């Protein structure tokens, strides 16, 4: 009864970042530090799972 | 050469016009200005009268007094229980005064919205009929109910799976019969303190007894009644005897009179069993999910007003509707239309309506155990 249709209308879940949103998400927080760009964020988005 | 008398006529009209709003100013100020050295008085009740001349008066701010009339109070009038007033300094009688109102009643007597009437809703016809003929005919046409000789039934519990409409059949008859509804939500009764939430109640029976075609409505009752305790937690007793205000005064000795309980619930398992007897209420009345053609019926009402083309299989709809409410075919049609504003087409496609039942898929899929039968 808190829910059962539109109490609440959208039931809209929250995905983790599957591989891209990972590199999306360090680029979006590292845009603020200096950084000498030897960096491929694509490797550390393919590595660290979760 | 004869313009004086437009220029008399018009520094006389403009004078004039200023006089009369200027003076009525002035003779607002003045009954103003009179009213203000009056001084307020004392509310209180009277207990019982004592003598030709004595009275026993306990105003609700304390203590108990013994005082007299005027000249005039004319003393058949004090009943035992009437509303008074008295001086604050001389504290005798003034006035016999009608009765208090407690206003928390006017926020859930006047507060009826407009709706539609009970062709709105739908796919649920056992359950209209047979509330009309419990309620709507023996205070109608007693006599049907007099004839045979049978006391008529008093209390109504519906109850069944959330989402049903529960809320919105007594919301019909609410745009049905428009006599009384005094439509409590339960939850908003208790604040902090000590009897007040008795006192609420007694006046919410008084106030029922008098206006005699009155419909008793409390919605979400659960929160207010539970079922009983070991003791526990401290507001708990206090919430007991509120609860037992009510199974005093529904029954009482005094029986009430056209008094009609209109009762809804989320799970009817966890009521008082003191409350689940009948003749306090006496017709335990269940309303769950539509049916095929319920489902049909619910979904061409809500499909009325919307700006679509003759396209619809609504078996197709239907087909794919398992087991929902009356809010989740609204939920259907709602976001019909919202998958109509994606990508901007002005009409609903027929598409839309399959996207908002998978929609409702991915909704209905995180609830469960919805069959809570009391008793
Ligand atoms: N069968 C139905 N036909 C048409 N409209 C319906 C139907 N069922 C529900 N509705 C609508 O959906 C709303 C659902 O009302 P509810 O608030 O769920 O009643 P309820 O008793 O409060 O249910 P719960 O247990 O609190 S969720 C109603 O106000 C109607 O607008």
């Amino acid at each position: 009864a808190l829910l059962r249709s539109g109490r609440l209308d959208r039931k809209i879940e929250f995905p983790m970042p599957n591989e891209e949103a990972r590199a999306r998400i360090m680029q979006i927080h590292s845009r603020k530090m200096n950084v000498s760009p030897d960096v491929n964020y694509e490797e550390l988005a393919r590595c660290t799972d979760d | 050469k004869l313009l004086e008398h437009k220029e008399i006529d018009g520094r006389l009209k403009e004078l004039r016009e200023q006089l009369k709003e200027l003076t009525k100013q002035y003779e607002k100020s003045e009954n103003d200005l009179k009213a203000l050295q009056s001084v307020g008085q004392i509310v209180g009740e009277v207990l019982k009268q004592l003598t030709e001349e004595k009275f026993i008066v306990k105003a609700t701010n304390g203590p108990r007094y013994v005082v007299g009339c005027r000249r005039q109070l004319d003393k058949s009038k004090l009943k035992p229980g009437t509303r008074v007033a008295l001086d604050m300094t001389t504290l005798t009688i003034m006035r016999y005064l009608p009765r208090e109102v407690d206003p928390l009643v006017y926020n859930m007597s006047h507060e009826d919205p407009g709706n539609v009437s009970y062709s709105e809703i739908g796919g649920l016809s056992e359950q209209i009929r047979e509330l009309r003929e419990v309620i709507e005919l023996p205070l109608t046409n007693p006599e049907l109910f007099q004839r045979v000789g049978i006391i008529p039934p008093k209390g109504c519990l519906l109850y069944g799976p959330p989402g049903t409409g529960k809320t919105l059949l007594a919301r019909a008859v609410a745009s049905q019969l428009d006599c009384n509804f005094l439509k409590v939500v339960s939850s908003s009764i208790v604040d902090k303190y000590i009897g007040e939430s008795a006192r609420l109640i007694r006046e919410m029976f008084n106030y029922a007894r008098d206006h005699q075609p009155c419909i008793i409505f409390m919605d979400e009752i659960d929160a207010i009644g539970g079922r009983r305790f070991s003791e526990g937690t401290s507001a708990d007793r206090e919430i007991q005897r509120t609860l037992m205000e009510l199974l005093n005064q529904m029954d009482g000795f005094d029986t009430l009179h056209r008094v009609k309980m209109i009762m809804a619930t989320n799970r009817p398992d966890t009521l008082d069993p003191a409350l689940l007897r009948p003749g306090r209420l006496d017709r335990k009345i269940h309303i769950d999910l539509p049916n095929e053609q319920a489902r049909l019926d619910i979904l061409k009402i809500h499909a009325g007003p919307i700006t679509k083309h003759g396209e619809i299989d609504y078996e197709a709809i239907v087909k794919l509707s398992d087991g929902f409410n009356g809010a989740d075919l609204r939920n259907v049609c709602t976001e019909a239309g919202m998958f109509a504003i994606r990508a901007d087409h002005d009409f609903v496609v027929q598409e839309d309506f399959m996207k908002a039942v998978r929609k409702v898929a991915d909704s209905k899929k995180l609830e469960s155990k919805l069959d809570y039968k009391p008793v």
